């Protein structure tokens, strides 16, 4: 089976995630920045 | 949502790893039996110990019963009709079980393809990121994989194997009532106390509820 | 209140436990355990020590627990001591064999619900996620999956898995009271008198379970 | 042991946290709006 | 509101650990659980090295133990040695059944602590992403989230897991020490030498997590 | 990019092989590797084939490594009593290579998923503590994902199969090597062909092969 | 490829390591996991463990093959190895084979319930220690939002908090897990050493036949893990 602590660890996982979903509710996109960011990502895969 | 293709990675991978675990002959054997469990019904035991009760008062339609009647015959001790059931009931068991291995197996196989295949999704979106609304979807058909292998896991594979393991006890609870009627048929017993007998077996270890 | 009712979690979450526990028990057998289930909750059973001075009370002059009920009949209708004992082990064995198959139909239940809620939160991902331009709205969206997990875990925690658990600390309960009426019956037949039964009647009281409480 | 179902719920919501992570990375959030829920989250923890 | 959000998460994690746990345990297992941990806890076992020096003591010769003086008085009774060992066997076997079971006990409070951990931590989450636009909602519901996972994480790990190994560690020094008194006290009834049973009794010393010479 | 790529490759494999060398030794591993390199290239004889060469040889009285040496100490030793301990020390050593080998298989598809995590951990918190250079969360991003790819893949789709393969080949290899023992068993006896080829059929439709009749 | 896989195998161990190393984030795993071990064993059994420890990590097991070679020198006449010393004062000071078959067979039972003992310790500690990091990032996450002041300062210090969980995995996978593995190939070892010892020890007190003792020894010699180097 799992180890005991799985459960723990999918409770702070999904608190984290919904944690991140609440500072995603009210913040806004930046163009700059998101290219900045596929650019980067774009570099690190290989591509 | 609907989507070939993580159908068709979450099916290959899973068909791959058991073809490895398994091979293709195996494969169809265990597809064949979970057809005949699901499509076809097993003989109730009522209707076997009415058919046996009849034979003793005159003294057949399950193949297993054709069987003992044929091997009681052609004048058979019960040392030798009855391995020849044992046999026979061990056999039928194994391939139970072997069916039911082959679809747990499928069952345990079928998330990590999910998983795999929307990581490798993942992978190849963030590799191509080009439009922010599109971000979003994108995981959708990635995600797409992983339900259905969730899916498979508990609406078709698993609930296959508890079908087939459900099938192997009820199989094995008829063939043990024909082997008991027919060694009482060998020994030439009253049809009262053997419809008593095989009557005793309808508590058996999952029809206790229904009484 | 409104944030925590769905009615398509609830109906993915019921509907896959059902659909996945009816392949492995018939709709007789599922409502045999819901019997049970309710008999089990709903009634409470008899004292073993209670039990006890009931049957002794009733030895010197030769009525509420229908196991003894029928014993007495066989008694009275004076059957022979193997077809009392066969009898009420057979009873015994069929009352066994129910407990564990009502357990173990909950115990598929509370297996299944958990996946079920997985299966709805990730379809509730997938909808959340194919309509997300922006993250701006996505938190009521995000709540019905959490909302199906919710079920899933409650469903499974506090509703399956305890009456599962009831089932089986009712089956022994039950069964102790079974077998002190067994040997009470076979002693009324044989003749003896109130007071050498008890000395041994009390001995294995502290079985399993019952021996923290010594 | 555990079900096998936490540890595919443990993996999915760490891809999720990640994801949310980048989408979070290259977005400006509202400095009032955070005020607020910094307050709310002070006054809740005590 | 700050010890609303307390008092709410404590409820949800131990009521719902007591709830689930009582209805696979009675409440009179419960408390012997509980008086059998407060015993193990709150009281040091006896030394087989002190048992074992008064064996050789009361060997030579032909009682602060109870199961020593349980011994003692089958032996001083006339008993036959099936009798008493049979006796002494099923003292054994009952200490080991209270001592599973209180392990028992509280391994399912431990199993159950994380269960409603993630359930009231599914059940802030809901409320703060339902309340999203109202600021004083979303910081209660994140406290008791992640409060509740907190409480049964520590609660599990920290208070009910290690009860039930020391439990477990107190049934191995009890069954220990119960079956070197029922070896000397067979060794008494059969008046063997008393070095020889000294010896034979200091071989148990090396058994099982004694090796920390 | 080569950076992340190796970065996540380092991870995953270099724990997955320090684990199992601190597990196995690397001679057992390279003796695993080699197991598994010969179950993957040689396909196992057939049952079907042994069979017939046993009824071959009996009607009269190689290509198989164990046939040469049955017929080899069957040309010289009389005795069966040395003939059969041989050939079923010769079985046994061949059991626990192939259950020696699926084990070290075992243990890296068991360790890789654990990388897979503590990679995409490490990931998660350098972008978490960047969180403002582009150029420091796309490798970030880059080695989680990738090291949860990579702990996947090998886990489920290169380990747990050479394992599974493994007990596959360990089973046909059992199998075979007591239809040989048991054709060299009746050879000595001098038994009939047809009698011994009845009962090697319920031999043959053992376990696995009982799906395809 | 055997320099290769020690390379990358110690490559990874170092990284993981200068990941480790930051203080306070492995103080709270240890404290937590170091308390609760106390409670099913005491300070003397944990020192006993991590002594274990380090000798088998440190210190080499003797060849089974230096072992027959010595066993069979000795055979044929009629010692570095402390156990094989032991055997051969026990079997010249003059006893019967009884004697020795129980003492030596002791001594081995005495080793192994040493080395199950560490191993059962470092898996206890391997269990409980992700759940101490989980407890450390859940009380870092609660104290940064009692404590939330900076949008800025939200992500680093998040990152601080699931440092301690990522150190109680590295702890778990890499450090307590593997001693105890090895610990317990240790103590496999060391059964097929001193198994080998008492069987030439007996096989030279009872004047057995050096060449079928010789095979024997073979024999235990192809069996176990060691089949795979065959
Ligand atoms: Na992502
Ligand atoms: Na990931």
């Amino acid at each position: 089976g799992l180890p005991l602590w799985m459960g723990t660890f999918a409770d702070l996982m999904s608190l984290l995630m919904c944690f991140f979903v609440l500072l995603l509710s009210f913040s806004e996109m930046d163009v700059l920045k998101f290219k900045q960011i596929a650019g980067s990502m774009k570099f690190a895969f290989g591509v | 949502f609907v989507d070939v293709t993580s159908i068709l990675i979450v099916v290959g991978g899973s068909i791959f790893v058991v073809l490895m675990k398994f091979t293709m002959g195996q494969f169809f054997g265990a597809t064949k039996i979970a057809g005949k469990a699901f499509m076809f019904k097993a003989d109730e035991p009522e209707d076997l110990i009415a058919k046996i009760v009849e034979m003793a008062d005159a003294a057949i339609n399950n193949t297993f019963m054709q069987k003992g009647i044929d091997l009681l015959v052609d004048g058979h001790d019960a040392d030798v009709v009855r391995a020849a059931l044992k046999k026979d009931i061990a056999l039928t068991d194994e391939r139970h079980t072997q069916g039911t291995g082959v679809f747990r197996a499928f069952g345990d196989v079928a998330p990590a393809m999910g998983m795999i295949g929307t990581l490798v999704g993942l992978v190849a979106m963030l590799s191509n990121m080009d439009d922010p609304k599109a971000i979003g979807p994108a995981m959708a058909v990635a995600l797409l994989t992983t339900l259905y292998g969730a899916i498979l896991s508990n609406m078709v594979f698993f609930p296959i194997a508890d079908k087939l393991s459900l099938r192997r006890d009820q199989e094995t609870l008829n063939r043990r009532l024909i082997m008991d009627g027919v060694l009482a048929i060998q020994d030439g017993q009253n049809p009262r106390v053997i419809d008593s007998y095989l009557k005793n077996y309808l508590n058996e270890g999952k029809r206790a509820l229904e009484i």
